[PDB]
């Protein structure tokens, strides 16, 4: 018997700049269908560990292998085709309609059901009424829809195909609603399509509902890898976090709470 | 907005009005008269191709040729070879000083946190620099060469000849046609060097090719009219007002917009007063200036 | 000793901004300022300050209308804390605290910022350039020049007001800021009045809570009287529900799956 | 850094030096060169004390004089006193053309965003259209009048004469007193206009009072000597380098070494080469272009 998965795999991944170890050694995994959540305290490096598993920077001594082939011999096409990355930031200096945006989000696929695509797409993401927009205009949480719209739309395909698609930290003007609700849409996409979400939180309590497992990543360091509950415990979270948090038990879900003590 | 076949349509047509009507406006006709329309034709279209590569590459709504002071240099390189194929040498010594420039803008607007500021100081600065060293040679040293050449920099095309016209077009034609294929890079580079990098975009490249295409561009158009800058800046954004920011028609939009614009500033210069060939770039400067205060504000 | 506010109105081009709103801040109390985005609690804020002209309403302090109060002694009864730095020279943090004894003609700045200066930890920080610090560091050296501006050999009611919190200051410094000044309510004569959009933080860390939604006041007490799952659900539109604090005998706002 | 006593003793006796020193390099010392090392000692007290009085309102390490484009709106109206009690034509005229190019930019400063782009590229307009509008002028009309105003507007002290030098000197040593009164308020408003009002700070007062001091300070220098545009830029960052940014020791501080800076610049300028009194805004722009390009560097 074999149980075959789509696998992202991490391997001794080392990054340095000047010597210094901003990601010193760590180790992972994300499967086809699994929400996992990067979190940890500032300076620790998430947003380094996800650009390393994204193959945008290359790693010092470790490999990162995506669907058993290192991202070094990935070709850009296919690898354009697999993975995707949402950042939240948007840096558009020049009228582009929000239409026009997200059809960027086809360039991997050569015009090839660009518009079936964007149909399903927008329509999922609640957008539709912004699609001729001029896209500096949103206000954040319209933004945040545009742009998980573009990120889907990359990730389009019309075959059940294991994807990956990265969530960098969140923008800090956007509320909770637009956090929550891009992060329960992927959630559930993530146990009808094979999709594996790979996002970067600083909220514990956001990480606890809407991830399987959890990686808490301190100074280089893998220091935690599990369910939201092996992870999210008082001792661990008083260990990394300096707020006065503790931890209580959800009164509606079966997961932890972290709560702030007076 | 407009569709932007109708647009390119009717710039089309009205580079062509604007060419006749210029020449309207018998050795002189031949020789004279028809390649200074026809190159502010041509220089018109390098200006405004290479602002809007520029604006792109940069990610930045003023990014000018002659702004980031890269024409300035350009021009500077041609001072340096002539106080020291000569068309060629102007050629080479303006693509030179050009590409040096626009290398150091573009390294500073990529690796410093995207401002336009920044990049509008260093051009301050650099066009603050050669600007002083102009005046100064001025009063060093006297001969035809250096007054002729301060009248030059300040963006003529008083010095309309077929040779130069055929070299400058033979450089600025292909270049013009070659930042028309890269577009689609033009257009995915506007959503940040990484994102764009992650849609298969191979980033680097595009970024050389840009910056060459441009550096090129500046060069000839430099070298054979000296220093014009608002053709790059205020062309890109006329069309763009008009047509999506979509690179594939916001091309060559610019590119026959740009000569439509620069011929009417030079056909306007020669004639504004009676026998009296001022510089086109006074009036670019003197009509641009004003227009992009009111930008601004 | 009484900050009263008696029908306030801000209007900008006929939109009333902030509508009718009557409110008190008392002396060795800890108000807090809630709210959604659009709600106008800044320009309440700034309403109560004096910063702002009301349109119609009136705001006493001290039973004297802030009309009427002349600059220096309201630059000594109340002081103002934001949290962006807007230096683009290179002052010492000493320099930037030492610029919140303005209203005190040079009378006991180096006691006071001494004091406060230990209070807020800083000294370690007292001879560096105000613009390469942290975000913490800048939060304590903001922190200590309000206090340093507030401080006074005597026992006088004074008044703190703390505008909403700049983004990329961690869960750390808003808790530790929001303690130290909580205490302070009970030892001094001060009144501060906090805007936060964290509405935990608001629970565990004021007496009172004031909930404003389209330049209306909708809620005024307890943070029991005013944090429940009903008006939460009301005014926010996070799934947001209400449970009890595990240590505390204080409501808790937390999010459904 | 340095003791700020240190640093205004040194500067001073540098003044003297340098004013007895550029004095050997009959009615030629007494009413030529005396009272041309003294305009270079006032005006570049009122270039650097304008830039730095500027620079604290705005809030902003580029808050110049000639940068932001008050100097040539001031020039401008000096051109356009002389198109159409006489230094006093001048005074009003540039002071009317400072005052009105500063509120501008002051409006601009503080209703948007705090961004020092926006307000250089408002100096970028300004300049390139008063730039341009002075060669045209002199493409258009000719006269000794346009020749004589086109290199005087280059930023001179060729022109130095004892009753100018008192009517400049009469206006701008009582501004540069009353410049350090308002160091307090200077202080404060760095802060913030919302916390200095908190502070007790009249911030209202304390703006116009600035606006209107520099204003005074920039007419009088311009109306004298033209246009320069570093003595603004970079005395101030040079003294605050080495003394607090305290307004108490940066004003008088700035003030000699402006007056340092100026004299060092005039000297150089009708030293440099064998009788001929180039402008000394070629250089000033020629040096302090690259050694701007270098701090954002």
């Amino acid at each position: 018997a074999v149980t075959p998965v789509a696998l992202l795999e991490a391997s001794h991944l080392h990054y340095h700049v000047q010597q210094q170890a901003l990601i010193n050694d760590v180790s992972l995994h994300i499967a086809s269908g699994e929400m996992v959540a990067i979190i940890g305290p500032n300076g620790a490096g998430k947003s380094t560990l996800l650009r390393l598993l994204t193959g945008y920077l290359s790693p010092s001594h470790g490999e990162c292998h995506l669907l058993g082939q290192n991202l070094n011999s990935w070709q850009p096409k296919a690898l354009a085709r697999t993975r995707a990355v949402m950042r939240q930031y948007s840096e558009l200096a020049f009228p582009f309609s929000v239409s026009e945006v997200i059809q960027m989000g086809r360039a991997p696929y050569g015009g090839s059901q660009d518009r079936q695509a964007l149909q399903q797409v927008m329509a999922q993401t609640d957008c539709l009424a912004l699609a001729q927009r001029d896209y500096r205009v949103l206000s954040g949480g319209e933004q945040q829809r545009v742009q998980l719209a573009r990120v889907l739309a990359q990730l389009w395909q019309p075959q059940p195909t294991p994807r990956w698609l990265f969530l960098d930290e969140p923008t800090s003007a956007l509320d909770l609603y637009h956090q929550q609700h891009t992060l329960r849409l992927l959630r559930q996409l993530t146990r009808q399509e094979p999709l594996a979400v790979c996002c970067v939180l600083h909220d514990l309590n956001l990480a606890a509902l809407y991830a399987d497992r959890i990686m808490l990543l301190a100074q280089g360091k893998l220091v935690a890898c599990g369910t939201p509950e092996e992870v999210l415990n008082a001792e661990t979270l008083t260990q990394w976090y300096q707020a006065d948090l503790g931890v209580s038990r959800h009164p509606e879900s079966a997961l932890p709470q972290i709560y702030l003590r007076q | 907005r407009v569709q932007p076949r109708l647009m390119l349509g009717f710039l089309l047509i009205l580079l062509v009005i604007l060419a006749l009507g210029s020449a309207n406006m018998w050795h002189i006709w031949l020789n004279i008269r028809l390649p200074r329309v026809l190159l502010a034709v041509v220089v018109g279209c390098a200006l405004a191709v290479s602002g809007t590569i520029m604006q792109g590459l940069f990610r930045n709504p003023l990014a000018d040729p002659g702004l980031l002071g890269i024409s300035s240099g350009a021009a500077l390189c041609v001072g340096l070879i002539i106080v020291m194929l000569a068309l060629y040498s102007h050629m080479v010594g303006a693509f030179i000083g050009s590409l040096a420039i626009s290398t150091i803008i573009f390294t500073l607007s990529r690796w410093g946190h995207g401002n336009l500021a920044r990049l509008l100081l260093a051009g301050i600065a650099i066009n603050a620099l050669c600007g002083a060293a102009v005046g100064v040679l001025t009063y060093i040293s006297d001969d035809q060469q250096l007054r002729q050449f301060s009248l030059w920099s300040m963006g003529s095309l008083g010095q309309a000849q077929w040779s130069t016209l055929l070299v400058a077009s033979s450089l600025i034609l292909p270049t013009c046609i070659l930042g028309l294929l890269q577009a689609r890079q033009l257009n995915l580079l506007q959503l940040g060097d990484e994102e764009a990098h992650y849609l298969g975009v191979n980033v680097r490249q595009a970024k050389l090719r840009l910056l060459l295409l441009s550096a090129i561009l500046i060069g000839a158009a430099v070298a054979v009219s000296g220093v014009i800058g608002f053709i790059g800046l205020v062309v890109p954004h006329l069309i763009r007002m008009r047509i999506g920011a979509d690179h594939r028609w916001l091309l060559p939009g610019a590119a026959l917009g740009g000569a439509c614009l620069l011929l009417t500033a030079d056909t306007l210069a020669r004639t504004l007063v009676a026998p009296a060939e001022m510089p086109v770039g006074l009036l670019t400067s003197l009509l641009g200036g004003p227009y992009f205060l009111w930008l601004i504000l």
